[PDB]
RNA sequence: CUUGCUUCUUUGCUGACGAGUGGCGGACGGGUGAGUAAUGUCUGGGAAACUGCCUGAUGGAGGGGGAUAACUACUGGAAACGGUAGCUAAUACCGCAUAACGUCGCAAGACCAAAGAGGGGGACCUUCGGGCCUCUUGCCAUCGGAUGUGCCCAGAUGGGAUUAGCUAGUAGGUGGGGUAACGGCUCACCUAGGCGACGAUCCCUAGCUGGUCUGAGAGGAUGACCAGCCACACUGGAACUGAGACACGGUCCAGACUCCUACGGGAGGCAGCAGUGGGGAAUAUUGCACAAUGGGCGCAAGCCUGAUGCAGCCAUGCCGCGUGUAUGAAGAAGGCCUUCGGGUUGUAAAGUACUUUCAGCGGGGAGGAAGGGAGUAAAGUUAAUACCUUUGCUCAUUGACGUUACCCGCAGAAGAAGCACCGGCUAACUCCGUGCCAGCAGCCGCGGUAAUACGGAGGGUGCAAGCGUUAAUCGGAAUUACUGGG
């Protein structure tokens, strides 16, 4: 299920920062970015239509971590709602647990943040969950359990928090580790960059 | 004094072992006889008899056979053998008591074929203790030489019989004579053969020895019967024998101790998977060891080598050959069960001793010709019916990685067994036979991890599967041996 | 004879009851005349436990229903007067 | 079929004789009235329709006849019967 | 002989209970779609009907008789399985009395039935068999309600015209019989009608439907699992019991196939659950229990249930989780390419610091459990504080799953990642080896000594406990055009 791989070669890949390799650390520039995804990444491809639909499609899968069969089930789920698709499909992207966990800064990355919702630490509405993929409610409260809570995995992580933009539909303690979850993201908000649309063609076709 | 050992005092062991052409087949079809109840097969006859209830197992009489005996003479406690006149005491006799030494068994033989010529007593007791160097003290011995046997003179019991001819189809009695001294039984069989019979018995009381109880436990003097298998006479008086003689069952060796037959947790291992004849289905078999705990009809046994609870409720009882209905019995039985490839030989059971018996006897075979699959349609009845028949003792089939030329495993000689058996409900094809040379004992061999990987790398091309997932590596020549031995195989070794 | 009687519907492990008018020679997934009310056994404390309409069971009993013994004790947990 | 359950078949074996031995005499009654039809003597017509009414309400009430047949029995037979009288 | 300690023959006198008579169920539950093109199914109406078990109302339930099994004595057969001669009971059978809004009839008139059992007891009466009083339950007759079933009509429900005539109980009518009931359903007579180009008769195929998949919709294939109906129970025919069968685990006869025989004759029908042979590419365990539901019987307790509730196997389909995370440049070793400068594999691996989902082990531990049994109290019932119904209330409790879901603790990254593709369609590049050969390929198409196509290596791409191929349906295909062509 998981990739558990080059994690950084696939920011190389997409050329853009996926944040994989986010950490305590900041910007590497340890691995050529952009200018060598793999062997023969000197060559400049033609770039087609399918191209970039499947690039930025990848590429917000591998910024979210979710599998192809599940992100069409997603996909398959913000078809029939209201609105309109491409919100819809980013605001359930966002409704993932690990994804919350990851906002919120309890974990430098977002791999750390699915083992931390794994290893049953990661609890939401007094209800212990595993499953990385559990869709937020809104109007929740997560937290850490007291047997898991502060074992310096969340300490030194919490300082990476101090530095990501803190977003507004998340509120968190920073004093005993518990969360608010809030109203859903706009479009507007959430990192500003990615093309929704992209992916609303290769899902069309 | 509980009914429950009462009865384990009434359980008897005595299978048969003999020479080729000896008569087991017609001693056992006549002890059917008087309960009112060559040579491929095996059958257990429980029994309807009055006084105990003493089983029978029998087994093919051959070298190139009876590799079943080696292992379920260690089932039965005591012995029967069956020695011809013409015969004598052959290597046959010489391996059958190389393996009852190992135990010291309780030994009661039979001298068959009455009908025919026999030489004297006193040379066939000499050619006995000379050439298995064991005593013996004899009690009776008909009357003169050919087809003048009608009559039995026994001595601790006091006892005069005579024979009629032509008996063999019904049972009818003889009567009855009490002294010994009479003169009308010397004018009724004839007065110098019975002052010959009466010298040989001052000789026999002048030359042998008296009964044991305690010494007849480890077998040291075994003693003689007399009487023909076809004449329905001479076995008569087995019966009696059999009660008198026999003792409980005995305690068998596991890792730990001795297990009487007194205590609980049903010690019914597998001996043999009969060669099995299929109305419609296999259930391979279960021939047991249940001598200690009285059986229960909803008891769920646990495999120990496997280490599972399995519910195993139905169980056939072996009355008079017929598997007949469910039925549970007394402890000193032997069952038959119904598997679908999960048991194999020897595959030990208790309610909880997780420990293993000291058995497991017969390893390996020549190698003979293989399949080649005449009428090539449905091959699927031979990988699936004769890899049935490769977890028995007699046949281990060979895959070769090829998928042709599948060697059937023969430790004897005669292969017309499996030929026969190919004419079966799920068997169909016919497989003639011809002369393919492949050596010897593909020893089978199975090495610790990370070191026989190497070992399948470097010669992947000379690799055969076998009955049971096993490699053993390929026997073409004893070269090929050397160079095995060569290549430093070190392993947790297990014979199969 | 008509009854009233519970159906178990559900998942596996998961039952789920309907309790049906039905005849006595039908099955118990099998025809029904109409279905009228449910039972959760596996209900626990929450915002609905157990429906029942006592209209067409009273209905039912004027008819000549047999009630079997479930469907009695849940006409017991719905008292008149509780 | 080997059954505990076959006793039903040989006790109907027991009802096939006698219950249609009651049938058999039903209706020869019945075809003694049809003889005063053949005979014309309205007297005895009465005389048989009235030998045979107790007996076929009988036979209507033992469950062999379904209290229908027996109605149509007596109702075409009176319809014959006050026809030719 | 420890004289009330133990041994022990009779004894239905009790609790209960093989076999037998009888009542009910066996027509439900379960399996398959062989047959069937309308005798079937669906949609919608209708009368000339039935309806045990459920229930409402109104009455009766009186008085007698004869057989029989089981049981005895003999006897036939190997068995299966009886026969002869006696005895006995019933809620089994059969008369007699008696009826009404019931049946027939225009009416007068005629006819039609049963069965009693179990619990408790005051007075009286006991030939001491018990009547008698009360309660519960069962029976008969009628009117009904509901349920299910039977019957009729219209429409709809595949192809073939290289199937154009079909029909003689055929079409209608009168009369008799028959069906719970209309009915050529069946017989006697009379006439020549009846169907049909808006597909009659014949052939092939097919269970039908709600539904499933696909499609914006209209449509197309399918209808396997869930559910309703129909048909079938090795093949065909036939009746009986029973309210309901012209009958899966009922009967007989005729035929095919296995088995026994003492050869006189019998037993059998997995298109039940399991399991086997054969077929085929292809499909499971000869498992646990009535713990819960439902069905059958019984007042009830209790009994059966291969339906069911589960357990085992199969990645067959869907869903989720993990196989680590953070840091870590000498940008190490090895592989590949090279213009031999260097790049790639590659934060990948090694090292360091944490964590342990799921597996292994050791302990707690719900819920599926309602009921039912014993005892007590109160209210009904009745002469009755006795019996019985109902409701609180006290006690002992009822789990195959189950070494349960779930929770806690131990240890160690420790046990857990593969499959296809890389010329275009369509996501991704080179090197080496042959050389229109070996070979690949869904289409266009490559390989003839510089192959981004074959094989191998490196790298990448895509999907993920699944990945490719094959087989089928729909869309794209407005290339069957009614929407929507000439
Ligand atoms: N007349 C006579 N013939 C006998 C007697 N015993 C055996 N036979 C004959 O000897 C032969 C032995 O036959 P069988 O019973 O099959 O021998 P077996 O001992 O079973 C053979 P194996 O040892 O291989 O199991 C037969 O031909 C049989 O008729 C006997 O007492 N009398």
């Amino acid at each position: 299920a998981r990739y558990l791989g080059p994690k950084l070669k696939l920011s190389r890949r997409e050329g853009t920062d996926l944040f994989l390799k986010s950490g305590v650390r900041a910007i590497d520039t340890k691995c050529k970015i952009e200018q060598a995804p793999g062997q023969h990444g000197a060559r400049k491809p033609r770039l087609s239509d399918y191209g970039v639909q499947l690039r930025e499609k990848q590429k917000v899968r591998r910024i979210y971590g979710v599998l192809e069969r599940q992100f069409r089930n997603y996909y398959k789920e913000a078809a029939r709602l209201k609105g309109n698709t491409g919100e819809n499909l980013l605001a359930l992207l966002e409704g993932r647990l690990d994804n919350v966990v990851y906002r919120m800064g309890f974990g430098a990355t977002r791999a750390e943040a699915r083992q931390l919702v794994s290893h049953k630490a990661i609890m939401v509405n007094g209800r212990v969950v595993n499953i990385a993929s559990y869709q937020v409610s809104p109007n929740d409260v997560v937290s850490i359990r007291e047997k898991a809570k502060k074992q310096s995995r969340v300490k030194a992580a919490l300082e990476l928090a101090e530095q990501r933009e803190k977003p507004t539909w998340l509120e968190v303690d920073a004093g005993k580790m518990e969360g608010t979850f809030k109203r859903k993201p706009e479009r507007s908000d959430l990192s500003a960059d990615i093309n929704e649309h992209l992916i609303v063609e290769l899902y069309s076709k | 004094l509980s009914p429950y050992l009462q009865e384990v005092a009434k359980r008897r062991t005595f299978a048969i072992i003999s020479h080729p052409d000896a008569g087991k087949t017609t001693i056992t079809e006549k002890v059917l006889l008087f309960g009112q109840a060559i040579s491929i097969t095996t059958s257990v006859m429980q029994f309807p008899y009055h006084d105990c209830l003493v089983n029978l197992l029998d087994t093919p009489g051959h070298e190139d056979f009876s590799e079943d005996t080696y292992r379920t003479l260690t089932a039965v406690d005591c012995c029967l053998m069956v020695i011809d006149a013409a015969k004598g005491v052959e290597d046959r006799t010489r391996k059958l008591m190389e393996v009852t030494r190992l135990r010291d068994t309780p030994i009661l033989t039979f001298m068959n074929k009455l009908d025919r010529d026999i030489r004297d007593p006193m040379e066939l007791l000499d050619e006995v203790e000379n050439e298995l160097k064991i005593g013996c003290a004899p009690i009776t011995w008909p009357i003169g030489c050919g087809k003048l046997f009608k009559g039995v003179y026994h001595l601790y019991k006091d006892e005069t019989y005579l024979y009629q001819s032509g008996k063999g189809h019904t049972i009818q009695e003889v009567r009855i004579v009490k002294g010994l001294n009479n003169p009308d039984l010397d004018a009724a069989v004839g007065e110098d053969l019975a002052q010959q019979l009466r010298d040989e018995l001052e000789l026999v009381k002048g030359a042998s020895n008296e009964f044991d109880k305690e010494l007849f436990l480890a077998g040291e003097i075994t003693p003689v019967f007399f009487g023909t298998a076809l004449g329905n006479f001479g076995v008569d008086h087995m019966l009696d024998g059999l009660v008198e003689w026999a003792p409980a069952p005995m305690p068998r060796q596991t890792d730990t101790r001795t297990v009487e037959a007194s205590e609980d947790k049903f010690t019914g291992f597998v001996f043999k998977i009969q060669a099995n004849m299929d109305p419609k289905h296999r259930d391979r078999v279960a021939f047991m060891r249940v001598v200690s705990g009285k059986y229960e009809k909803g008891m769920k046994l646990r495999q120990v080598r496997t280490a599972k609870d399995v519910v195993i409720s139905d169980a056939l009882t072996f009355m008079a050959g017929d598997r007949s209905h469910v039925e549970e019995a007394y402890p000193g039985d032997i069952l038959g069960l119904h598997n679908h490839g999960t048991i194999q030989i020897g595959d030990t059971f208790t309610q909880g001793e997780m420990m293993k018996f000291t058995g497991i006897p017969n390893f390996a075979p020549e190698l003979f010709r293989r399949i080649r699959l005449k009428d090539p349609l449905k091959q699927k009845q031979l990988l699936k019916g004769l890899v049935q028949l490769s977890e028995e003792g007699a046949v281990q089939v060979f895959r070769p990685i090829s998928n042709n030329d599948l060697i059937v495993g023969a430790v004897g000689v005669l292969q017309f067994d499996v030929v026969v058996a190919r004419l079966k409900s799920e068997y169909n094809v016919e497989a003639v036979y011809e002369s393919v040379n492949v050596a010897t004992a593909r020893w089978v061999e199975c090495a610790d991890a990370k070191k026989f990987e190497e070992f399948k790398r470097k010669n992947e091309s000379q690799l055969a599967l076998d009955g049971g997932d096993n490699l053993a590596y390929i026997a073409t020549s004893m070269v090929n041996l050397r160079l095995a031995q060569e290549r430093y195989p070190d392993v947790q070794f297990h014979q199969t | 004879m008509v009854t009233i009687r519970l159906a178990r519907h559900g998942a596996k492990k998961r039952p789920f009851y309907q309790v049906v008018v039905a005849d006595s020679r039908n099955a118990r997934n099998g025809r029904f005349i109409e279905r009228v009310g449910f039972f959760n056994p596996i209900a626990s404390e929450k915002e609905e436990g157990t429906r029942l309409d006592l209209d067409r069971i009273a209905h039912w009993v004027g008819q000549g229903a047999t009630i079997s013994d479930r469907v009695a004790a849940l006409i017991k947990e719905v008292n008149k007067a509780a | 079929n080997i059954k505990s359950a076959k006793k039903r078949a040989i006790q109907s074996e027991k009802a096939r004789k006698h219950n249609a031995s009651r049938r058999s005499m039903m209706r020869t009654f019945i075809k003694k009235v049809y003889a005063a039809i053949e005979a014309g003597d309205k007297a005895a017509a009465q005389k048989a329709f009235n030998e045979m009414q107790p007996i076929v309400d009988r036979q209507a009430a033992k469950g062999l006849i379904h209290k229908n047949k027996a109605a149509r029995h007596k109702a075409n037979l009176t319809a014959q019967i006050n026809k030719l009288a």
